[PDB]
């Protein structure tokens, strides 16, 4: 909300109408115009509405009703021509003679609340005394609405005095247009959009106050970044004086609650001209005012009564006793004006935008002044806004504006506030927009936004105004011309792109893996990188497990989940638990996403200068500083792998299903994979395979550990797989198979091995002995029993032999089979079964 | 009798829309660039002409990575891929980039903390806003159809000048049909080209960044993105296998 | 604009059947001799109304296929006779189906663009050539292994191939 | 132990090369046209000069 | 086709697909790629 800008349409119309009398547009048209030039309209709030007798009244008599736990008043109100009405009200912020807005019976308040003559507290009640909220005028504050004295006569129309036909616009101003944080800037933009003559409400001719001498001793440290500091006092005001209704109403509609005229004029001028103002008590300043950096551990209590731990970079305002204000953020309670203050010293200062931004973010004080100083404030209007503010205070609360003025404008004193001139070709906006603008369009638009434009051949020299520090390069001037002419006039031309090379191998493989797993029944999960709390403790991982070395987020949305995932399984298992808890108990989920794995080389890199390309070493240290972020593929399974139906009872998920998901990924990656026994949490130590591509480990698969499943609340028998895709080398095979048409010989061999000999090792030994005649080998039987003997198992393979150039004989195939059996005997101790 | 022993799965609709967007731009001669999800501040902000101590940077909904002096973060947008692409490739460049992005926004009907963006970047001789509008019109035409209502209006991004936002008329928007922001775009800022060693007098460029989930909501008329981010299998299966 | 919907669907169907164990066959359009007699089709079966080639390489196979099954079954027989008895084959190819409007069109003058009616009579004269998708299965649908004895091909497998194509 | 209950199939290498060629030209902005296998002499010969 | 040869020109080509495959994969004899034996296709992968 730091970019917000609330202001009523009646105030905008007034400033625009000075240069263009009679200018008035519907709220719908105004919204579209602001959008067409780049101002986001977040909300359009109309006031009221009000129907029936809603009349300004005068509190004539107040009789306190005693006996209740709450103070209740029976009031008589003059609604005009001394025609009195009895009103029962529970508020206390009013006395006899105050102006109040009463809703008589028959009236209608927002929204739809019809007033009726009722009897409350045993007394007559011919209506109610309305509050600011009940009238849809101001924010919900305590008490009823009390108009300032002389605002209207008793009997005046409520909607007319309150200006309920007005419309309030809530704008979200982009941070490059700080000048639009005021009625001045937005009224100027409307004059640009409607091609109107604009009268700046901050100009000198709109006369300056006299300058006889300094107003107060002032010493400014130049390193604080302050660009200007102005002080003019107003002596002898009436503390009992209040601000008129037009001023309090405009502050109210802009979100600022009025307090006293000394403070109201500082906020009113801030909203009107964009320059924040601060009011000090002249008789509460002790000695020379000083602008300096804070000391190590220096403290300061602002006007809200909160102690602030100051930084070395915070710019302060101090005198000889205590700190008066945190520069450009918030004033202190020291020189703060109160009901005791009669001498007011007004402050108009231009602070460094970066310094204010640092301080307000660190102290969490995004005040109305800090939001504007953050986005730069026009330094050429400091004294002008000071004189406007001083005359307004003296006109409201009386007094004499002292003809003294302090105006620190740097050392040496700065007398020109315009940014450097910009040289731009005359047709440059036309080239960027792709439109042949009419002659003079660029020069006229740049003059509307306040720039001096000289012409010399084909080159324009543009000097931006002091309130437009964002205009630094020709591209900035291009934006001003195009947004005012309207972006909708830009044509649509598709660029002829050069011949591209399409998708890379890795991008294509990510698609193939996704298609293959989805067709096999897996549902894709987009896994959150924020780990569940305590997940590695649930897994029982050792303290030195590399998965525990996580990158941490400082400001997570869930305070207990700041660690970024080093593995995809925690998110997938969390997604599995959600589905199962919702009644979907047979799930296969997968995910293709990167993980975050920091190393000891993971570190921060200071700012690299951005006015040139980073060197090759700077690119290398930026890349080497980031944690490793390899792409992983992972999946989890639970429940029935095959559903039940007319075919049978289905099949529960088993570890072999995870092993097949590995082979689904491997075939989609066109790589060969071996699976080897392994122990690696959270997998079951007896049902866990480590997956290798060549001799490189790429992940694990199998059934999860039953203790992990129990502690995690997972379904029993849950299986999982996780592979590192970046460790799987991209393969581009070009097969050239030669298919032998000659008949095949089918033979089976039955081999007894030790029970713990892996079946793949027996097949490899058979294949190695069979030679080139072996076309296919398939294990189809694994048998244990007393026929075989203890600690043994029998494996039976189906062998298909085939010659490439002849009809293979039964004997020649048996010779290859005998050699296969001999090879199995030598390598895994296989015994031919008899 | 039923016959499906192996029930069909489903790739995620967000990923399937990304494939459709990718195919759309590849068919126009463009290519796909990539970048990590954990990024330096150098490429996420500084090289994108973000000021140092200024609300244009501070108001960002940034996930900052520990420790406090790390200048690391979860990337708030895919725009750091602009920097990586201009450093790694010769000109001209016509790429898009589809990846995840992270902001501290609470889940509502159109915002989620972990979402995806479609970035676009074109740098060449003589490119203008008309080429940017031509590209966005093809993007919108291929995803929303020839009857789609879009509008472009000025905005601000540190890495574009001029800058714009593109809205889409969202009929199924909760509370009534309205214009809803689709993404940001503009002409690549000369400071960005300077930070990548490119002469802004010889090359110009445009870039855009649209929400992928936001595109899906407009395309399929999904008013509330909760289901597309919670990972219930009942949300994905009606979209098909996606093979 | 890239691939059309129909081109994209031809790819998806091919991927889905291949991932389900099917091997693609590029089917010859020349029908086996006497195939419809082997099928016992009636004389008036529309599949018998075939377009014929005047000069086939095999004199006994001049008829162009009105259905993809004869070529697939011939490919199945080749694989089975070579010792590969558990086969699932598929094909995505057009067939040739002439009607009574199938006829020859005399030379249209080529010194100008053909008129819209000339384009219409050229297209209407060619036999209908719709794209078909077909598959055949034999032997074990699921092989035997450490999990069990496998499962022979049954009619329900063909019904599921329909649902693979439909999805 | 072996785990593949559903052995993988294969699209034809000719068709897969066609897909790769098609993708190559689509990535250059081209499109794919089609035509029937049984053709008239008009388009197979005469209109081709 | 009704196109003015003074305003438009064009090029066209026609290459063998099987011929391309033989050059790309080094297959000297195209017999196996046209006979439909499953042993020829399976080493190429699913192609998904
Ligand atoms: N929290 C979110 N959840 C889902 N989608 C989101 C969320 N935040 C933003 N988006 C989408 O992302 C789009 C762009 O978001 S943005 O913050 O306004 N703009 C950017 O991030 C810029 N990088 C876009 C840009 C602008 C100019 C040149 C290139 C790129 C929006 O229009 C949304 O559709
Ligand atoms: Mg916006
Ligand atoms: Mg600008
Ligand atoms: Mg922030």
């Amino acid at each position: 909300q730091s970019n917000a800008m609330r202001l009523p349409y009646s105030w905008l119309r007034e400033v625009v109408a000075v240069g263009a009398s009679g200018w008035d547009v519907t709220p719908g048209e105004l919204e579209q115009t602001l959008l067409r030039i780049g101002h986001e309209v977040e909300e359009v709030i109309p006031l009221g509405p009000v129907d029936g007798p809603v009349t300004v009244g005068r509190v004539a008599d107040i009789e306190e009703l005693t006996g209740y736990k709450k103070p209740i008043r029976a009031c008589a109100v003059d609604i005009g021509d001394r025609q009195y009405r009895e009103i029962i009200c529970g508020a206390t912020n009013f006395a006899v003679g105050d102006l109040v807005v009463v809703a008589l019976p028959g009236a209608t308040l927002p929204g739809g609340f019809t007033i009726s003559a009722r009897k409350a507290y045993g007394r007559n009640s011919d209506g109610m005394i309305c509050s600011a909220a009940e009238l849809n005028l101001g924010a919900d504050h305590s008490g009823i609405l009390v108009l300032p004295p002389g605002a209207a006569e008793p009997g005046a129309d409520g909607a007319g005095v309150l200006g309920l036909d007005d419309v309030v616009f809530h704008l979200a101003i982009t941070p490059d247009r700080g000048y639009c944080m005021s009625v001045r800037g937005l009224a100027r933009e409307l004059a640009c959009a409607y091609d109107l003559d604009f009268v700046d409400p901050a100009s000198n001719s709109r006369p300056p106050l006299p300058i006889e001498g300094p107003a107060w001793p002032l010493t400014v440290q130049p390193e604080t970044g302050v660009r200007r500091f102005a002080l003019r006092p107003v002596i002898g005001i009436d503390p009992a004086a209040v601000s008129p209704w037009w001023l309090q109403r405009r502050l109210l509609l802009c979100g600022i609650r009025a307090t006293c005229p000394a403070v109201d004029v500082t906020n009113y001028v801030m909203l009107e001209l964009g320059h924040p103002m601060h009011a000090h008590d002249r008789n509460r300043i002790s000695g020379t005012l000083g602008v300096r950096f804070a000391r190590s551990g220096e403290t300061a209590v602002t006007l809200d009564g909160i102690e602030r731990k100051l930084d070395t970079a915070d710019v302060l305002i101090v005198d000889d006793a205590a700190t008066a204000a945190i520069g450009g953020v918030m004033g202190a309670a020291s020189t703060e004006v109160r009901a005791d203050s009669t001498d007011v010293l007004l402050e108009a200062a231009i602070w460094d935008p970066a310094a204010v931004s640092r301080t307000q973010r660190r102290l969490h004080l995004p005040s109305e002044a800090a939001r504007r100083y953050e986005r730069t404030v026009d330094p050429a209007i400091s004294v002008a806004a000071l004189d406007r503010c001083a005359r307004l205070l003296a006109d409201i609360a009386g007094g004499e504006v002292s003809p003294t003025l302090t105006d620190w404008r740097g050392d040496p004193p700065c007398d020109d506030w315009s940014p450097p001139p910009i040289r731009m070709g005359v047709d440059v906006p036309d080239r960027i927009a792709g439109v042949a603008y009419p002659q003079g369009t660029t020069a006229r638009r740049l003059a509307q936004i306040g720039a001096v434009v000289t012409h010399d051949g084909d080159t324009l020299t543009v000097t931006p105004p002091s309130w437009r520090p964002d205009l630094r390069q020709p591209a900035d001037l291009v934006e001003e011309v195009l947004r005012l002419e309207g972006l909708e006039v830009i044509p649509s031309v598709l660029p002829p792109a050069p011949a591209g090379r399409g998708l890379t191998a890795g991008q294509q493989r990510r698609r193939t893996i996704g298609r293959s797993l989805a067709l096999s029944g897996y549902v894709e999960i987009l896994p959150t990188p924020f780990l569940p709390a305590g997940v590695f403790d649930l897994w029982g991982l050792e303290a030195d497990d590399s998965r525990r070395m996580t990158t941490r987020v400082l400001n997570p949305l869930e305070a207990d989940r700041p660690q970024l995932a080093t593995t995809l399984l925690p998110a997938l298992l969390e997604a599995l638990v959600r589905n199962v808890s919702r009644g979907l108990v047979d799930v296969a989920l997968f995910a293709i996403a990167q993980v975050v794995q920091p190393t000891e080389q993971t570190r921060g890199v200071g700012l690299i200068p951005v006015d040139r390309r980073p060197t090759d070493d700077e690119i290398a240290m930026l890349d080497a500083s980031l944690p490793r972020q390899p792409q992983h593929v992972a999946a989890v399974l639970a429940g029935l792998r095959e559903p039940r139906g007319p075919w049978g009872p289905g099949r529960p998920v088993e570890a072999a299903d995870a092993f097949e998901a590995v082979r689904i990924i491997a075939r989609a990656s066109r790589v060969d994979v071996t699976l080897r026994p392994a122990q690696y949490l959270p997998w079951h130590p007896g049902r866990c395979a480590q997956v290798f591509v060549g001799e490189s480990s790429v992940g694990h698969a199998g059934q999860l550990h039953p203790a992990v499943i129990e502690r995690s609340g997972l379904p029993k028998g849950t299986c999982a797989v996780e592979l590192n895709l970046d460790a799987i080398p991209c393969s581009a095979p070009l097969p050239a198979p030669r298919v032998s048409p000659y008949p095949a010989v089918f033979q089976d061999v039955s081999l007894v091995v030790a029970a713990d000999i892996p079946a793949q090792a027996v097949a490899d030994a058979v294949r190695a002995g069979a030679g080139d005649l072996l076309e296919d080998i398939a294990l189809f039987d694994v048998f244990t029993g007393p026929q075989i003997g203890e600690h043994r198992k029998s494996l039976t393979f189906a062998l298909r032999f085939r010659a490439p150039d002849r009809t293979l004989t039964e004997d020649d195939a048996s010779a290859a089979r005998d050699a296969a059996v001999q090879s199995a005997a030598e390598r895994v101790g296989a015994v031919l079964r008899g | 009798l039923p016959s499906t022993r192996v029930p069909a799965g489903a790739r995620h609709p967000i990923i399937m829309l990304a494939e459709h967007v990718a195919d759309t731009f590849i068919a126009m001669g463009w290519e796909l660039a990539e970048g990590p999800e954990v990024e330096t501040e150098q490429f996420n902000f500084d090289a994108l002409n973000f000021p140092a101590d200024h609300p244009a940077r501070g108001e960002q909904d940034t996930f900052y990575i520990a420790p406090e002096d790390s200048r690391q973060l979860l990337r708030t947008h895919t725009s750091p891929v602009q920097i990586r692409t201009l450093l790694a490739r010769e000109l001209p460049v016509y790429i898009i980039s589809i990846g995840r992005t992270f902001r501290t926004d609470e889940l509502d009907a159109t915002h989620t903390p972990i979402f995806h963006q479609v970035e676009g970047l074109a740098v060449d001789r003589g490119l203008s806003m008309a080429h940017l509008r031509g590209t966005l019109d093809a993007f919108a035409r291929a995803e929303f159809g020839p009857s789609a209502r879009t509008r472009i209006r000025p905005h601000f991004f540190p890495f574009t000048e001029p800058s714009a936002e593109v809205d889409v008329w969202f009929a199924n928007k909760i509370g009534g049909a309205a214009w809803v922001e689709w993404g940001g775009c503009g002409m690549v800022h000369p400071n960005v080209l300077r930070a990548t060693g490119i002469d802004p007098d010889l090359y110009s460029g445009f870039a855009f960044g649209m929400g992928l989930e936001r595109t899906l909501q407009f395309r399929n008329g999904i008013p509330d993105m909760r289901d597309m981010v919670e990972g219930d299998v009942r949300f994905s299966l009606p979209f098909g296998v996606g093979a």
